[PDB]
């Protein structure tokens, strides 16, 4: 509606609902007049445009973005603060009280420790930046000068670099990351928090969830390796006490692994301009695999074909071979498909 | 007690000798729960009074987090409430 | 009739009021036009701002009325958070546009859901059936029990 | 590369030359019927005194304190002498005082005298004397 | 910013953006004509300030307020009224019925159930106040 | 039919010099429904089909047959 009315709409309008025998037209006493105030009338619809923009977040960083992640329940991150540890050379028995504050150039950072020079326990004292920010993340090798002066002391350094120190998340971070929160289902006890908590975990790079495969009360975990290979027994393990302890008290958690499919797949291909093999084939194994855990019943040759002639850097295809056949393989039960070799030629 | 009191959205120093000069100071027989106790002239650690002559903190390298009797710290200097 | 309010009694004279009059009913269409933007600003008045919640919901779907939109942004927007007993009811409730009440058999690991299925269409009642899936615990068991 | 050590920027420190007032040039009114003169289809436009006396028209017939689109300034306050509120030698005075305080705002108005004043009746007359740059 | 938009520089733009001839100054017939809805502008600006205003959650008045929450389902909260027992003495044999009204002050209260003097159940029947509000939580 | 006419409008607009006949075979197997396809013929033939100069293939016939 805003945008609707044009200049050139209302100004029309305007001039036809005069119903005077006076003349409309260029270099005209209403017509000028009429269009003099017809500017001042469309500046409020696109003010009003904009305003709605701003409204709803929509782009160019409006300023009502933090108080809709407010509503949301999204929050700013501030950094983290860097850590470090430091050592005090100087005159034995020199005790450094705790809270004593040193700089680094503009920055300053405060002991954490009390430490006394020469002892047994060593003169090294953990230190941490009084403020927030990756500027603060030092390297190794450092002089440390002390803002008060403190009898006894020469030298104050650290044997490595100070870590830890991050920045105020950055308002395109947030919006980011609050895209992806919407696109998440995080809910209780889903089937969505399943595969979550399967997903945090090491060693599983794909999660697939099965509810009551063994009546009410039972969840079949079904986690993948790298490259769609079996979960090993450990890892397995591990996700499963995972699980535990993020599964809610009652449901009985059961994991199992697949069993690989060992596959050959050759090609003659032309390359594009700019690209490698290795790329080519790192890009189809990975789309080789996402074939593969979406897919069920049999391999196809021409899903194939589709997959890898999509793929970035291949310019042609010919002479494709799975398994040195042209024919459909059959993925039985308990069995996945698993790359072995890739066999290209240029 | 850095994390504890972040929890509830009461920023503390760090390092908790400066804890010490936070807060209105508490007497031993005003110690209440929620207290933060301080004993050695150097505070290498800071308990958090419970009550019942109890309290809970990191006791040092080797030790692992536990609830000590107050009586049994002999060296009590002085007590604040940032609550 | 308003605007010529506001000058002297000698402006009284055809032309006048004509030139007026224009900016009476430019003025009439702007007021109108304010009045529908700020009545696109809430969910349930909005008809065609409808869709700028879509990119903030990530909905990215197509529907042909804007009630079921308006719903499906209030599931979305609802759904969000906690998932319990109660709240998972009144969004079952909001759906159905009717009152639910959940029977859970912990030993069966069952849950139904009792309510009104009088304005409730079937295939509305089975897409909220499908969110409650994908909300609801994988271990437990739903089931439909729309009352008529 | 230079700085500049004044408030804004060289634009703003450029004077356009001060010239005359532009020639005086209004829409033409008709007294008798109070309305605006349409000339081959298209508003009349007058020059120097003519466009004066439709604007003194115009300034002594409005009431200065009545309508928001005005200034405090603009206006006559001629109608609370209406009914004899006041003496006859106070209303004089006053109606002498109004209309020159009225009429003067105008840049293009020099001097303005008020010099013949008759009570016959319920009539008030008056003689005005207005000097313009013309 | 709406703020610095008054009356005054709407109508001194406006006027300076027309490109005529003619003497544009207080009492012209183009100044008559212009002005009038440059002020109405002017008084446009200040809804339009007030609207964002009221779109959020932060502040949102009393009744969009409730339409906000109740998207978000969360209701508002309605008082109870008091619930409390008196005791009636006078002669044996008088019964109060229920919905007979009993008042302290200007507050007013029901009795709940049926209450004989003198009778062996007593002469304590339920009491529940008229109206909610913390008010009605009388003393003894 | 219509999503593999989109696709190959867009490719046809897209590329300079001659036809590509794998890339057709790509874009009609990655067309929404196609589960599996054989015999894809362009013009009575397989191969590539030159271009020259000011010249834009554009689709005439599509024989599809389930």
């Amino acid at each position: 509606m805003y945008s609707d009315q044009t200049y050139e709409v209302i100004k029309n309008r305007t001039l036809e609902n005069i119903n005077l025998d006076i003349y409309k037209g260029e270099g005209s006493f209403l017509n000028n007049m009429v269009s003099g105030n017809n500017l001042e009338l469309s500046k409020i619809y696109l003010e009003l445009s904009k305003m709605h923009k701003m409204a709803f977040i929509q782009d160019t960083y409006n300023q009502f973005l933090d108080k809709r992640v407010n509503e949301f329940g999204v929050y700013r991150k501030l950094g983290t603060e860097s850590n470090g540890e430091v050592e005090f050379i100087g005159e034995k028995g020199t005790v450094i009280n705790n809270g004593t504050i040193i700089s680094y150039r503009d920055l300053l950072f405060v002991v954490i420790k009390d430490v006394t020079i020469g002892s047994e326990e060593g003169d090294n004292s953990p230190v941490q930046a009084l403020e927030v920010g990756k500027k603060y993340n030092l390297p190794t090798n450092c002089e440390f000068k002390l803002v008060d002066n403190i009898s006894g002391v020469t030298k104050i350094t650290n044997t490595r670099s100070f870590e830890g120190g991050t920045d105020i998340e950055t308002d395109e971070e947030l919006k980011e990351r609050f895209y992806k929160i919407q696109r998440n289902q995080a809910t209780s006890g889903n089937k969505a928090h399943y595969e979550e908590w399967a997903l945090e975990v090491d060693g599983v790079y794909n999660v697939k969830v099965y509810p009551r495969w063994d009546g009410p009360g039972t969840v079949k975990v079904l986690i993948f390796g790298k490259n769609n290979q079996a979960v090993d027994t450990e890892t397995i393990e591990r996700c499963q006490q995972h699980i535990d302890e993020e599964k809610p008290i009652g449901p009985t958690i059961t994991v199992v692994t697949p069993l690989p499919i060992e596959i050959s797949i050759s090609a003659v291909m032309k390359l594009e301009d700019g690209y490698t093999l290795d790329n080519v084939k790192e890009s189809f194994l990975e789309s080789i695999n996402t074939y593969f855990r979406d897919i069920r019943g049999e391999i196809i040759y021409t899903k194939v074909m589709g997959i890898l002639i999509n793929t970035t850097g291949v310019h042609d295809l010919s002479n494709l071979l799975i398994n040195g056949s042209t024919d459909n393989i059959t993925i039985n039960e308990d069995k996945i498909p698993s790359v072995t070799t890739v066999n290209f030629s240029e | 007690m850095v994390y504890c009191f972040k929890k509830v959205n009461v920023s503390l120093p760090r390092t908790s000798n400066q804890q010490s000069k936070k807060g209105k100071k508490v007497e031993q027989k005003n110690l209440q729960a929620g207290d933060l106790v301080f004993f050695h002239n150097p505070v290498s650690h800071v308990g958090l009074y419970i009550g019942n002559g109890e309290f809970l903190h990191a006791p040092q390298k080797g030790d692992v987090v536990k609830i000590s009797k107050l009586s049994s710290r002999r060296d009590f200097n002085t007590a604040r409430r940032v609550l | 009739m308003k605007l010529i309010d506001k000058l002297p009694s000698f402006d009284r004279n055809y032309i006048v009021e004509e030139i007026q009059g224009a900016y009476d009913t430019e003025l009439n269409i702007l007021k109108e036009d304010i009045d529908d933007t700020f009545n696109q600003l809430f969910v349930d008045t909005a008809t065609w701002g409808l869709d700028m919640w879509e990119d903030i919901l990530c909905i990215e779907k197509k529907e042909l009325d804007f009630d079921t939109r308006r719903s499906n942004i209030k599931a979305k927007m609802r759904s969000r958070g906690t998932s319990t007993i109660e709240v998972i009811k009144s969004i079952c409730e909001a759906y159905t546009k009717s009152e639910t009440d959940i029977k859970v058999y912990s030993d069966e690991f069952t849950f139904v859901l009792s309510f009104i299925a009088n304005n409730c269409d079937y295939k509305t009642l089975l897409d909220c059936s499908d969110m409650i899936e994908r909300v609801k615990p994988a271990h437990l068991l739903h089931y439909l029990e729309p009352i008529i | 590369s230079t700085i500049f050590p004044f408030i804004g920027v060289p634009e703003d420190y450029i004077l356009p030359k001060t010239e005359e007032l532009p020639i005086f040039r209004e829409v033409a009114w008709d007294f008798e019927k109070d309305e605006p003169i349409l000339e081959k289809g298209d508003f009349k436009i007058i020059e120097k005194k003519e466009a004066l006396k439709v604007w003194i028209y115009k300034c002594i017939k409005t009431n200065r304190y009545e309508h928001e689109i005005y200034s405090l300034e603009y206006g006559t306050e001629l109608s609370e002498l209406i009914g004899q509120k006041y003496t006859k030698g106070l209303t004089e005075s006053e109606a002498s005082r109004f209309i020159k305080e009225a009429l003067l705002i105008n840049p293009y108005i020099l001097e303005v005298n008020v010099k013949s004043a008759n009570f016959n009746r319920d009539i008030l007359s008056a003689n005005v004397k207005v000097s313009t740059i013309y």
